[PDB]
């Protein structure tokens, strides 16, 4: 636990500062590539073994590739040009970053919770049945949102 | 006397309709049609409402 | 526990993102990292409640799937032809 | 069983309109959505419920309003793309599942089922029609990063990715407030607003119509589900209808100052979320939303990328009973007896009052009346001379639709006691 | 399920290889001849400009890979049953089904459309 712990929610922090930071794109998603890696790590340690798997595989994997073949097809990796930079926003939007994690401190503040069910880690295996179960009809909407996503992902770009 | 009174009257309220014409192109005014800009003023509005409801 | 305010914590990084960032697509992956702070808070509780977030969560990784591939469509089309994103290069429309 | 008729339709015509002209498809995706309203006439005291998904009065109500929506926007559009239909087929659906669950994540996935059609739907390719489009899509998913972790600490404060769970302290408050905010974006209450000044003008009109009619209905659909506090109620109507009616004053442009004044109108309906009572809501979304389609109907005859506020004058002359129809959807958007759109104001101001929250009802009906200047400028412009103006006047279908909606809207000013019987359990 | 203790066994064998392949540039950063000269730095081809300039790429690429995303958010969702199947019996296999198909119209409509494009 803590040992490591503290080392892994510190590089998550990290990572996620630099995604927000640098002004190099490409540097910036694969700062959230590494996000990745280690938001499946701690998925893992918190008994969500599978949702860590799915996580490389389509977030990293699939989706920061399709990215970054997007910022590598249109460069945009020196992504500050052109400007309107308002530097006044610089802070304000810092300001602003500050408050919503403030109130969110406050709800999960004063709140213990009991983190101990037999999850029996989070393999597909035990989840499967829930996927088709429970949340079957979620599965089946989810299935057409992607359906329509295609068709819709498709006439968007569709030169004619 | 009176009756350029009551003129003056009924252009005050004039007055009125204009003032919350101007209020209103200021709140009009308050989108100026940059992103940023819309971004911001929501995210603001936001922490408004979380902070309204304790 | 130190999960759910690290996620919290990830939401506001995002959040200092999508404010600062210049160009479209940051943006778009600012929100990006949002979404899976949302995903993290949600396996604690799954953790806590009993596995449903752990699904849920699942569903939510589809969905962001989905949005990712429109939102790039759209993100390339709106600036195949035209030149630098940068996202105050649109001021066309004003109230 | 409406969302078989739905899945079907959509997922059939998908594959279909390879081997069909354009045209044959407009004709198909509109028997669809049709057959689909039928359903829910014949289902009306029917209300059935599946997994997550369930089918009430409620789902009933609204649905009947967006599917009539949907209805009126395919049958302006003759574009020879048979996707320009296909999407708006997906975006139904996608609001009636979101109309339809209390379940948090299945209503993320049904938002995102209805949302991301209709960016497609806002390319004309109009230079402004991709800003629009843009600036849509980014704060869309931002509402979705912020409706998802509301979802999250839903879960977090009780067992329960439902709504209803019992409920904490200040972590259930903080989560009901994050499904709000999404939820809330979604039917263009302020200070959430600033999107749809900007989208409405940038969208070609009779997508506008889709969107201002079936979008906000659904929303309030899913919005009375949600258990929201009277003070955040509070303020989120004082802005809107505030912000909504003043900056609709600044507005020279007919699109833009409808969405300004639409945004007054959330600010209007938000009132009934006080109780809760959808047979109230219920009815004023019918009023609404005849009116408004009817409005953007007229807007789309006009210009389908923009329309000025004096495009608008002279339409008595020019066709009579279009400049009628466009007077009293101003008059019914205004809340003015004996239209409908009094009705369904005072069954939210009723309902406001009831629970007993003055300030708020008396200052979203002072700006309600601030209204009055644009809506006058409007319903009355119609009788001014003629300026040089667009004009295309329409097909039967256009003509007889307008019209109907119209005389269905004062039908119910006048005899509300027809619909407003079972608005209720469906008697 | 299987033990943690395995897993960690794995955080090994990254750093193993991690550690084997620094050490690999360690001998080619540490051993050369080392001769910046404005010529050799310079890409190809002699004359050069086998890049030269052009603006941007075939979308493509692009398309394979948000097809790639769809397909594998499909397999994401695949495995979860293919383990689980006989257990979830026929309405198991008719729910897999029913996402399959649809995903299915899905690559079928992108594909008489095509991207040659």
């Amino acid at each position: 636990m803590s040992l490591l712990e503290g080392l892994a929610l510190f590089l998550l922090l990290l990572s996620g500062v630099l995604v927000v930071t640098l002004r190099n794109a490409i540097h910036a998603a694969l700062a959230l590539i590494l996000n990745f890696l280690v938001l499946a790590g701690v998925y893992v340690a918190l008994d969500a073994r599978f949702l860590g798997f799915i996580q490389v595989i389509v977030y990293a994997g699939a989706i920061v590739v399709l990215f970054l073949f997007v910022i590598m097809l249109l460069f945009a990796a020196q992504g500050e040009i052109g400007f309107d930079p308002l530097v006044r926003s610089r802070p304000l939007a810092a300001l602003l970053a500050l408050g919503v994690a403030g109130i969110l401190a406050a709800g999960l503040w004063g709140l213990d919770l009991a983190f101990t069910q037999d999850l029996k880690g989070g393999l597909p295996q035990a989840l499967g049945p829930l996927l088709y179960g429970d949340w079957l009809f979620v599965l089946l909407a989810v299935g057409f949102l992607l359906m329509a996503a295609t068709v819709v992902a498709v006439a968007l770009v569709e030169p004619g | 006397a009176l009756f350029y009174g009551d003129r003056g009257l009924l252009s005050g309220y004039f007055g009125l309709g204009g003032a919350a014409r101007s209020l209103g192109q200021g709140l009009a005014r308050l989108q100026t049609g940059y992103l940023r800009v819309y971004a911001l003023l929501f995210v603001l509005g936001a922490l408004l409402l979380l902070g309204v409801m304790r | 526990m130190s999960y759910l305010l690290t996620s919290a914590l990830l939401f506001a990084l995002g959040v200092y993102g999508v404010l600062t960032r210049r160009t479209a697509i940051l943006v778009f992956l600012s929100i990006e990292l949002m979404l899976n702070a949302a995903n993290l808070s949600l396996v604690g509780f799954a953790r806590a409640y009993g596995l449903d977030g752990q699904v849920a969560a699942l569903m939510v990784i589809a969905v962001a799937a989905a949005e990712v591939a429109v939102g790039l469509g759209l993100i390339v089309a709106i600036f195949r032809h035209r030149e630098s994103t940068a996202v105050d290069d649109l001021s066309e429309l004003r109230g | 069983m409406t969302l078989a008729i739905l899945a079907v339709f959509s997922v059939a015509l998908t594959l279909l309109g390879f081997v069909l002209p354009p045209q044959g498809v407009k004709r198909a995706t509109l028997l669809g959505l049709a057959l689909a309203l039928a359903s829910l006439l014949l289902t009306w005291g029917k209300p059935f419920a599946f997994g997550p998904y369930a089918v009430d009065g409620v789902s009933q109500v609204f649905t009947l309003l967006a599917l009539l929506g949907a209805l009126w926007t395919v049958g302006l559009v003759r574009s020879g793309r048979f996707e320009f239909y296909l999407l708006v087929l997906y975006a139904a659906l996608g609001m009636h599942l979101l109309a339809s669950t209390r379940h948090l994540l299945l209503m993320l996935v049904a938002l995102e089922a209805l949302s991301l059609p209709l960016y497609a739907l806002a390319t004309w390719r109009r230079g402004q029609g991709l800003e629009a489009a843009l600036k849509y899509f980014l704060l869309g998913a931002l509402a979705a990063a912020f409706f998802l972790y509301g979802a999250a600490l839903f879960y977090g404060a009780t067992g329960s990715l439902v709504l209803g769970a019992p409920g904490e302290g200040p972590l259930y408050a903080l989560a009901l407030g994050l499904l709000l905010v999404g939820l809330g974006f979604k039917a263009a209450l302020a200070p959430f607003h600033f999107w749809t000044p900007d989208v409405y003008q940038g969208s070609p009109t009779p997508v506008v119509l889709f969107m201002a009619t079936s979008v906000k209905a659904a929303a309030f659909a899913a919005l009375l589900r949600v258990a929201a506090p009277p003070e955040a109620l509070a303020l989120l109507v004082a802005l809107s209808v505030v912000v909504g009616n003043l900056a609709a004053l600044a507005q020279k442009e007919a699109k833009r100052l409808l969405a300004y004044s639409s945004i007054a109108h959330a600010g209007y309906m938000a009132l009934a979320l006080y109780t809760g009572n959808a047979q109230a809501l219920g009815f004023y979304l019918l009023t609404y939303v005849l009116a408004t389609g009817l409005a953007f109907a007229v807007l789309s005859q006009i210009s389908p990328d923009r329309v000025p506020l004096e495009a608008l004058r002279g339409l008595y002359r020019k066709d009579p009973l279009l400049g009628l129809a466009f007077l009293v959807a101003m008059l019914s958007l205004l809340g003015l007896p004996p239209l409908a759109g009094f009705w369904g104001k005072y069954l939210a101001f009723a309902e406001a009052a009831r629970a007993g929250a003055w300030g708020v009802l008396v200052l979203a009906l002072v700006t309600s009346a601030v209204s009055a200047y644009y809506y006058l400028g409007l319903g009355l412009a119609v009788f001014a001379r003629p300026e040089e103006t667009p004009f295309r006047p329409g097909p039967p279908w256009a003509r007889a639709a307008v019209v109907a909606a119209g005389v269905l809207l004062l039908a119910l000013g006048l005899l509300p006691g027809l619909v407003l019987p079972a608005l209720a359990a469906g008697g | 399920m299987a033990p943690i203790q395995e897993y960690v066994g794995t955080l090994i064998y990254v750093g193993v290889a991690l550690f084997i392949g620094v050490a690999a540039l360690l001998v080619g950063a540490l051993l050369g001849p080392k001769k910046p000269g404005r010529a050799k730095l310079m890409p190809y081809e002699s004359g050069n400009d086998p890049a030269g300039e052009v603006k941007r790429f075939p979308v493509h690429f692009y398309v394979v890979a948000m097809l790639f995303i769809l397909f594998d958010v499909e397999v994401a969702f695949l495995w979860p049953y293919a383990v689980s199947a006989g257990g979830l019996g026929l309405y198991g296999f008719l729910g897999v089904l029913a996402f399959t198909l649809l995903l299915f119209v899905g690559f079928l409509y992108e594909w008489w459309k095509g991207v040659m494009r």
